């Protein structure tokens, strides 16, 4: 938010360990995935939700915990100019 | 090979390890219901390969032979591989009519995935993890091959003169105990 | 005559039916003439300016506004700066779901990595024969379909770090 | 019938489908898990029909 | 068939069914598997041993 | 004895039981799986005592 | 046994446990599976090819 210029944007972090796969409290079709390389603790997801340069990218370098995998996703749909819902 | 990257089937005969035993509160391994089963299917072949023979013809699969030594076989049940396979295969492999010639059956394993067979994506309505990809398939046909020595024989010709009959089932151990 | 409540869910359905065919696609990877203001699309176009590539969408389904206590323990989706719940296609009808959501996401270098201005979802996309795989380049396509709803932006950029997602909601 | 909406049971013999493979970072079907003992319940099937037949005393 | 395993977030919650396959004795039924064969209250055959269809008939 | 705590396998022969039916949106308690693998070897079992013996050389 | 994927010992990396049966010899024990008798250190009975218990008792 202070490498963006405002603080209105959303901007979220997520944790997809969270959402492993254990056998008895996680629901068999819910939104839990089995562990491997993305489901795994010391990764995160960062969500964004305007335009940015790559080179924030390293700004998050600057910032994260060593050890952890970034990586980032562009919400297009935060962008969208005016009302995003589409007419027929 | 399912030890490798995409499986890590951790299966391995000579361990003497016959049952998963599962651990409350625990994360879930994919390796672990693929030995599952690889287990079951392992001692499930043993116990055919104790009894029957990879060319024990069990019913059906008569055959048909055209004036141009065409051969096609009908369907019917086989040993083959550790598993008695219900074959339904339509062949049209023909033989060349000289000398000694044998007709065997070979199978081949073949990966499916979601990628090309849309119906293996989850389909229970209502859920997150709706048409979310899932695990795959292993897919082995059956298909008939001449004078190929890795094929499990069915059949042998001598100038495509039928060399032996076998009227009923074939039991390989049992026989040698009979003869 | 007149358009019916149910005429739009019909319509809905039909575009649910269509979901197989359904490809997210990008293009317009050179500048505009106006940068900082991109111009205003065109409805008669049929097909995106300098094509990057195509790829499966993946997830359509219809969706309503969602509204408490009946909602707030069910799944849930943020777009518009509106909370919205997912309803199936065949409790649609009762439900008055006459909206329909779409995404997919591009991840990582699955297609050729640059700046890119377009977006769209085309439908009754085919690849050329023995080509599976869900993300597609303009050289692999056989048929790419109808331009259905498609917009414009300010140029991006990604690499191998990024993830490019893609959705929409439309009154139908 | 398991093909059905509370189960949906996706073995068929004609497929010649004989293991289910899992991959890791996907979620987990119960369809899956139910075709994997199917599998397995079908060919113990086929191989006690090879032998014996229904109502065979031992 | 609830969880009864102490201390896990899943406890007493609902899971799998089962499968209950009851066998049960029935008379001139043409669907059941016969086991046996009567006539007038006498018994039509006897089996000393196991039965194995497919054996016999190599056998015989 | 797989009834115990750690594992809680619910087969036992008397029941009659042959299938785990699966269910969408609900805990995988393990002593299903447990009970899953348990119910083939159980089966297996018997197909192999109707035929064999134990200490059958082959 | 721990996780593949991951590959180090970590909070996550335990899972299921194995059942191992491993086969050993025996001597006199009642409750193992005979496979061979002996006489005097001479050999009893002989099995050219596979055995049979139930099998046999029919061909018998």
């Amino acid at each position: 938010k202070d490498y963006l210029g405002r603080d209105d944007i959303d901007v979220s972090v997520y944790e997809p360990f969270t959402n492993i796969f254990y056998t008895n409290k996680s629901h068999l079709n819910g939104e839990d995935h089995l562990m491997g390389y993305y489901y795994r603790f010391a990764v995160i997801n960062v969500s964004i939700g305007d335009y940015f340069p790559v080179e924030i990218i390293d700004v998050i370098n600057e910032f994260k915990p060593a050890g952890v995998t970034l990586y980032v996703t562009y919400d297009g749909a935060s962008t969208i100019r005016g009302g995003a819902i589409i007419k027929w | 090979n399912f030890k490798g990257s995409p499986y890590l089937d951790r299966f391995d005969p000579s361990k003497d390890r016959t049952k998963v035993l599962f651990n409350p509160d625990r994360p879930l391994q994919q390796a672990e219901l693929n030995e599952m089963q690889s287990i079951d299917q392992y001692y499930l072949k043993n116990l055919g390969d104790a009894i029957f023979k990879d060319g024990d013809k069990q019913s059906g699969l008569g055959f048909t032979l055209s004036e141009d030594n065409v051969l096609t076989v009908n369907p019917g049940y086989v040993y083959i591989n550790g598993k008695i396979r219900y074959y339904d295969n339509d062949d049209s492999v023909k033989i060349t009519g000289v000398g000694k010639e044998t007709i065997g059956i070979k199978l081949t394993e073949r990966i499916v995935t979601p990628d090309e067979d849309a119906s293996l994506l989850d389909q229970t309505s209502g859920v997150p993890s709706y048409f979310s990809k899932g695990a795959d398939r292993l897919e082995e046909k059956m298909s008939l091959t001449v004078n190929d020595p890795t094929s499990a024989t069915i059949y042998t010709f001598m100038d495509g003169d039928l060399y032996i009959q076998s009227t009923n089932a074939e039991m390989d151990k049992i026989n040698k105990v009979l003869a | 005559a007149i358009a019916t409540y149910n005429s739009h869910v019909e319509l809905a359905k039909y575009l649910v039916s269509k979901a197989d065919s359904v490809y997210l696609t990008i293009g317009k990877s050179t500048p505009w003439s106006n940068e900082t203001n991109p111009p205003q699309p065109d409805e008669n176009a049929t097909v995106l300016q300098e094509v990057i590539g195509y790829k499966k969408a993946t997830k359509v389904t219809l969706v309503r506004p969602s509204k408490s206590p009946e909602d707030d323990n069910k799944n849930l989706i943020s777009y518009g700066n509106k909370s919205w719940v997912e309803v199936t296609p065949e409790n649609a009808k009762a439900e008055g779901a006459k909206w329909v959501y779409l995404e997919s996401s591009i991840v990582g270098d699955e297609l050729p990595l640059g700046t890119y201005r377009q977006v769209g979802f085309v439908m009754d996309l085919v690849a050329k024969s023995g080509i599976s795989k869900f993300n597609l380049v303009p050289s692999e396509v056989e048929s790419t379909g109808t331009l259905l709803f498609f917009d414009n932006k300010q140029f991006q950029n990604r690499s191998e770090q990024t993830t490019a997602k893609e959705r929409f909601i439309v009154e139908v």
